[PDB]
RNA sequence: UGGUUCCUGCCGAA
RNA sequence: CGUGGAGGUCAGUGACGAAGCCUAGACCGUAAGGUCGGGUCGAACGGCCUCUAGUGCAGAUCUUGGUGGUAGUAGCAAAUUGAUAGAAUAAUCUAGCGAAACCA
RNA sequence: UGUACAACGGGGUAUUGUAAGCAGUAGAGUAGCCUUGUUGUUACGAUCUGCUGAGAUUAAGCCUUUGUUGUCUGAUUUG
């Protein structure tokens, strides 16, 4: 191939799983902030290995998951020429991260975005309620429009962004009223991914050669970690509670208050970086796909220098008492 | 030019020679003082003996090499109009015996 | 009219002190001699910064400690061939000791005072004789040409008057044998005048050493001892 | 060896 | 058919414009060519019957002159009190000057 | 004109390995002083001990900041 840059620093997703009818609607992808990297150590669960029943050290990336919120949705009808959106809904409600996308100068904008769009609900819903009705009628596979909650990261960036996610519930319409009821409100991954899922990975490498798309596939979920677990770190043998944020914090990013995705394996892109998350588009069963993995220690330790202590009542622990 | 500085660096040293020892100390504590509040106002003073003669051995090594481009330029030129004159004998000859 | 700043030697870029000066000498200067993002200098380049260097940049600073001696030294270069001047240091100050001896609300920080400096010499030379040795008058001369020319040239009436917030003084007593470098921001009372001074950054005070050629230690021109 | 300066009509080979 | 000159003739034309030049102006000739309009122009020139010839060109790598591209190119003594300047430290750019080879 | 940004400052994490300076009976011994010793003690004494994981660095591409301090603007283009 020729290795021409990335097109854009988020990455496209190019296909999407098959879509099942008779699952409930839910998600299909994700987008998220990977913070940096660790070593876990668990028990590998594996007859034909010798390596069976037996502690196995393993390095992970762990991506920072903000809850992501939808705010609008697209439904693309088929064409003989190819899929085309017939139209896309928005919801009246949007933070300053998403109007900041649109513009390229919102520091000194009249910030005049979606202003008479907001007149769209002012009525009943008329032109609205007949669009929705339109994607239910029309528009055969729906994508929503999501976006992070960038605010509650350490990026730097204020301004999120936005992804299509192709929606691979059952009944188009059933799609376009979840979407209606879950416009402007949240989604977790908790109600999307799960423990032990092979996830493929979308996300553009690091530049120096680099900065290019990559779809790294089939990596086992280890941790689908929540954020108000004070125990994020811990596990039914490390009782220790303790969060997933390391001795320092993750270098060159920041902490996780917000819910992670702990994954096996390593990852194209580097840290600071937007990565989708995608769900695998078939049905693994390698048995390194259906392995439910039992974890039993984390590191959380410094990788600013070598570390020496999981948290720091350990470290004062050990140090005892000092002249400061 | 580097000749012109080149005699007006001679005619300092003529006359700086041409002086009595106290009045060459004194007018070099003079040019030393005069020169590097010159230099240190931005005036790049450029009075060097070997440096101005090198400047000028450079220039002869660049009339040089132009000389020897030219001449081998003029020797190329001859070369072609020859065989261009080669090429239209052998032709006449060619409709000599046809 | 540009200008540089490094501190030479291994004493020198060992001591994270002299690393303060250098970014408080970045904050003075003009934004023509504004060598920002030259803050990580290097262990291998030594010297080096004169065959680069001249291509765009003129009227280097030197700092040097001896190894011998605990007292560090000022030069004062050209990248052209020209003089160097060399000083040592008195009573270095840390402006952030001048932020806690006295608060005042400094404008260092925005962008608002990127503009240059000006000159004050608060009786550096005499044109007059005063004494028995015409060359501390030579000296006084050509080192008032170094710092009307380290600046860029004001012929007066073309300079725009409305930049002026960076001011700086050179306080030369004949007595002390000691020239002290102290600048502030200027303030402005609007009466049709009066202004205002408050401290920016580090104070000094130096002591007249050598000169030598501009190019470190070429020729030692005049020696003061 | 190469070149050898206006038109039209008629006759016109080896 | 056209060209220079010569004899005769048209008591030919001509400073109220000859000759020459131009003419996305008209006309007559099969053509060689000729006639007129218009514009420019300033001093000579034509038709007819004859005579006479240094009398008709696309070429001859023809002669001479002029002008192209090459090309702002090569390149900087290529021709031009002493020498291309300016900047890069007194070790690439701008500026200035500026070819020839060759060319159904 | 804002959980706004920035210079400081603070806290966290890591690096190096006990900073300067104080005290000593610790110090192989040499003189010195008498109260010639059953550690009598006073001077020199590389070093050692306590103050002391002390002191130094720490983002220049680490993290965080209810603390301070200042800041917010011009040039061009389009229906």
């Amino acid at each position: 191939l020729p290795r021409k840059r990335a097109a854009s620093i988020r990455a496209r997703v190019k296909a999407f799983p098959k879509d099942d009818r008779s699952k409930p609607v839910a998600l299909t992808s994700f987008l998220g902030y990977k913070a940096g990297m660790t070593t876990i150590v668990r028990d590998l669960d594996r007859p034909g290995s010798k390596f069976h029943k037996r502690e196995v050290v393993e390095a992970v990336t762990v991506v920072d998951t903000p809850p992501v919120v939808v705010v609008g949705v697209v439904g693309y009808v088929e064409t003989p020429r190819g899929l085309r959106s017939l139209t896309t809904v928005w919801a009246e409600h949007l933070s300053d991260e998403v109007k900041r996308r649109f513009y390229k100068n919102w520091y000194k904008s009249k910030k005049k975005a979606f202003t008479k769009y907001s007149a769209k609900y002012a009525q009943d819903g008329a032109g609205i309620e007949r669009e929705l009705a339109r994607i239910k009628k029309y528009a055969s596979v729906v994508r929503v429009l999501v976006h992070t909650q960038i605010r509650k990261t350490p990026l730097a960036q204020k301004k999120a962004h936005l992804a299509e996610i192709q929606l691979n519930g059952g009944s188009i319409s059933e799609k376009v009223d979840w979407a209606r009821e879950h416009f402007e409100k949240t989604v977790a991954v908790d109600s999307v991914f799960e423990q032990n899922e092979m996830i493929d990975a979308i996300a553009v490498t690091k530049g120096h050669r680099g900065y290019h798309s990559r779809t790294s596939i089939n990596h086992k979920i280890y941790r689908v970690g929540k954020g108000d677990d004070e125990a994020n770190g811990a596990t039914s043998f490390d009782r220790t509670k303790k969060t997933i944020t390391p001795m320092g914090g993750f270098v060159h990013y920041g902490e996780i208050k917000n819910d992670f995705i702990m994954v096996k394996g390593c990852i194209p892109g580097n840290r600071k970086r937007i990565v989708t998350l995608r769900k695998s588009l078939y049905t693994n069963t390698s048995r390194k796909a259906l392995e439910e993995v039992s974890l039993k220690w984390i590191d959380t330790a410094s990788k600013f220098g070598k570390g020496r202590f999981q948290t720091p009542a350990e470290k004062h622990a050990f140090m005892g008492t000092l002249k400061k | 030019d580097v000749k012109s500085h080149l005699k007006l660096l001679e005619a300092k040293k003529n006359k700086m020679e041409a002086k009595d020892e106290l009045e060459q100390i004194k007018q070099k504590e003079k040019e030393k003082w005069q020169k590097a509040m010159l230099q240190a106002e931005g005036i790049k003073i450029r009075d060097d003996e070997k440096l101005l003669r090198k400047a000028i051995k450079r220039k002869e090594a660049q009339k040089r090499k132009s000389a020897i481009e030219w001449s081998e330029r003029k020797r190329v030129v001859e070369d072609t109009i020859s065989e261009r004159q080669k090429r239209r004998e052998e032709n006449l000859r060619i409709r000599k015996d046809n | 009219p540009k200008s540089m700043v490094i501190r030479v030697g291994q004493t020198s870029l060992a001591n994270h002190s002299l690393n303060q000066l250098v970014k408080d000498f970045r904050q003075i200067m003009q934004p023509h001699t504004a060598i920002k993002l030259k803050e990580r200098k290097s262990n291998k380049l030594k010297d080096f910064v004169v065959m680069c260097g001249p291509l765009g940049v003129t009227h280097l600073f030197m700092f040097t400690q001896s190894e011998k001696t605990g007292n560090v030294s000022l030069k004062i270069a050209r990248t052209p061939q020209g003089p160097t001047v060399t000083f040592q240091v008195l009573d270095y100050s840390l402006g952030r000791d001048i932020k806690k001896f006295l608060k005042r609300p400094k404008s260092l920080n925005n962008d608002d005072v990127l503009n240059p400096p000006l000159l004050v010499l608060n009786g550096f030379s005499t044109s007059k004789r005063s004494g028995e040795d015409d060359q501390d008058v030579n000296v006084e001369k050509v080192i008032v040409s170094m710092f009307q020319n380290i600046f860029p040239p004001l012929n007066p009436a073309r300079t725009s008057l409305n930049s002026i917030k960076r001011v700086f003084m050179i306080n030369k007593d004949r007595e002390t044998g000691e020239i002290s470098m102290r600048h502030y921001f200027i303030d402005i009372r609007e009466v049709e005048k009066a202004i205002k001074l408050t401290e920016l950054g580090p104070r000094l005070t130096l002591k007249l050493v050598k000169i030598e050629e501009g190019i470190c230690s070429g020729k030692v021109l005049h020696h003061e001892f």
